[PDB]
């Protein structure tokens, strides 16, 4: 079995969206299906629920009017719909089969609704008794992700790459830093590089003491 | 709708011993009709128990269940290293079908102090208009930490964003980054920039601070 979800989204309010989920390996048209929200940092949060035989739902009162559950049998695909999204409707979108307990899960949809436009990141060192730190902020981006590694990924030991916080403009921002020892900061390289596929930017930068 | 109450919220405990979870619900729950999932970051949740006591597909024997009625627990009696995660209970009786907040169970391990690391902004940034100034409070535990922004010798609210790791692989810390923005034009109105850390490994807080400029 499994249930495929569709690819991340980016969105601005007001706009409509469906995402998908489609299940192979049992029969879709005798098990329910359903939908759980999870913002990041937060708890899962039930939508609802469908029946795909006949589409007999069942909605959270939280959800119900906000989106529509909907279900394809000759398809074998479950969808969840908005109307007008919110930007509180940013956050990941699981599908799952229902027993009426979520035994069988998709992999997510990532959901993110903004009037920001795609943009890449800026890459700033954070420049260096026996333990030197470093590191870079990447700050200024949007959507989600970046990846950041250190020294094209020979450098891990130390290395904290922190989650990304939402800004008040609007962009998001994180920083990766590492500890060293002190006596290295004359004699090592530490190059953080960054890429941030939806802009297709690549960023390397020297930090120095 | 039937509310469910998770506690504690965080267990601290050692590899090898059993971690109970409690879920309490608000109105009785038909038939043991309640669920246990467990979540690790960066990925879906999963079933592990069903029917407040059977186990899913594949779930080990370590992991159980029992309860009935408002109170439910889960049972995992031999923490191995893949088990520090977050766990959600859920009852699937009444529409709607809640989820309770989550229980973590975090790795116990010694006090440790963080070390304390503040970074000025950088002549690159300042150069386009903005100043970010950045403490890290690195690999520390427990997780209760607090940090304090201070310009001038006054304290900073509104303008700092912070961030934290998940629990260390190597030795069960945690680290934080604290984020203080200011335009350039306001940066260059102040001197004295400094973080304030206060944590249960550290006899007194720790200040780590430099002069703008100097
Ligand atoms: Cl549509
Ligand atoms: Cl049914
Ligand atoms: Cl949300
Ligand atoms: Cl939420
Ligand atoms: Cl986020
Ligand atoms: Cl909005
Ligand atoms: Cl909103
Ligand atoms: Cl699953
Ligand atoms: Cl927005
Ligand atoms: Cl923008
Ligand atoms: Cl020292
Ligand atoms: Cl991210
Ligand atoms: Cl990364
Ligand atoms: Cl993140
Ligand atoms: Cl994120
Ligand atoms: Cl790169
Ligand atoms: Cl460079
Ligand atoms: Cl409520
Ligand atoms: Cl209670
Ligand atoms: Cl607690
Ligand atoms: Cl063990
Ligand atoms: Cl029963
Ligand atoms: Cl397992
Ligand atoms: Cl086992
Ligand atoms: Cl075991
Ligand atoms: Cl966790
Ligand atoms: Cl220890
Ligand atoms: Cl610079
Ligand atoms: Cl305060
Ligand atoms: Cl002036
Ligand atoms: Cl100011
Ligand atoms: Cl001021
Ligand atoms: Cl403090
Ligand atoms: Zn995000
Ligand atoms: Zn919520
Ligand atoms: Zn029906
Ligand atoms: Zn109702
Ligand atoms: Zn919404
Ligand atoms: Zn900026
Ligand atoms: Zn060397
Ligand atoms: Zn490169
Ligand atoms: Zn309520
Ligand atoms: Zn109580
Ligand atoms: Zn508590
Ligand atoms: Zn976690
Ligand atoms: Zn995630
Ligand atoms: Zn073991
Ligand atoms: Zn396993
Ligand atoms: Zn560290
Ligand atoms: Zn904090
Ligand atoms: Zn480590
Ligand atoms: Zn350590
Ligand atoms: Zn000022
Ligand atoms: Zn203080």
């Amino acid at each position: 079995v499994q249930l495929v979800q569709s690819g991340a989204e980016v969105k601005k309010p007001g706009e409509s969206l469906k995402i998908s989920c489609k299940v192979s390996g049992y029969s879709f048209s005798t098990y329910w299906i359903g939908w759980v929200r999870q913002m990041p940092g937060k708890g899962l949060e039930w939508m609802g629920i469908i029946y795909p035989g006949d589409s007999d739902t069942r909605y959270s009162p939280s959800f119900q009017g906000q989106v529509t559950i909907s279900a394809d049998k000759s398809i074998s695909t479950a969808y969840l719909q908005w109307s007008s999204l919110k930007a509180s409707d940013t956050a990941m979108y699981y599908c799952a089969r229902s027993r009426w307990y979520f035994d069988l899960w998709g992999r997510g949809t990532l959901v993110t609704v903004s009037s920001a436009s795609t943009k890449g990141p800026s890459v700033f060192p954070l420049a260096p008794g026996g333990t030197a730190a470093l590191g870079c902020l990447v700050k200024d981006y949007f959507p989600e992700p970046v990846t950041v590694s250190w020294n094209s990924g020979a450098l891990t030991s130390g290395v904290h790459t922190f989650p990304a916080v939402l800004q008040s403009s609007g962009l998001y921002s994180l920083s990766s830093v590492v500890t060293v020892p002190s006596s290295s900061l004359g004699t090592q390289t530490y190059i953080c590089n960054v890429n941030h596929k939806p802009s297709n930017t690549k960023v390397d930068k020297r930090v120095e003491p | 709708e039937i509310v469910l109450t998770q506690s504690p919220g965080t267990l601290s405990l050692s590899p090898g011993e059993r971690a109970t979870l409690s879920c309490r619900a608000s109105q009785s729950v038909s038939s043991s009709y309640l669920a246990w999932y467990q979540q690790k970051p960066g990925q879906a949740p999963r079933l592990l128990i069903y029917g407040a006591s059977s186990r899913a597909t594949g779930i080990p024997d370590r992991f159980s269940g029992s309860g009935s009625g408002t109170d439910f627990t889960l049972t995992i009696s031999r923490l191995e290293p893949e088990d520090f995660a977050v766990y959600y209970c859920q009852q699937y009786d009444s529409s709607p079908l809640t989820f309770g907040g989550g229980t973590k169970v975090e790795i116990k391990r010694t006090v440790a102090a963080p070390s304390v690391f503040i970074f000025p902004p950088s002549d690159e940034q300042l150069k386009s208009g903005t100043a970010s100034v950045v403490c890290l409070l690195n690999n520390f535990y427990p997780r209760e930490a607090k940090v304090q922004w201070k310009v001038d010798n006054a304290l900073q609210s509104g303008n700092s964003q912070e961030s934290v790791t998940e629990q260390d692989s190597k030795d069960s810390t945690y680290s934080l980054s604290s984020t203080l923005t200011l335009s350039k034009a306001d940066y260059e109105k102040h001197k004295v920039y400094a973080c304030e850390v206060t944590h249960q490994g550290l006899s007194s807080p720790v200040t780590k601070s430099f002069n703008r400029g100097e």
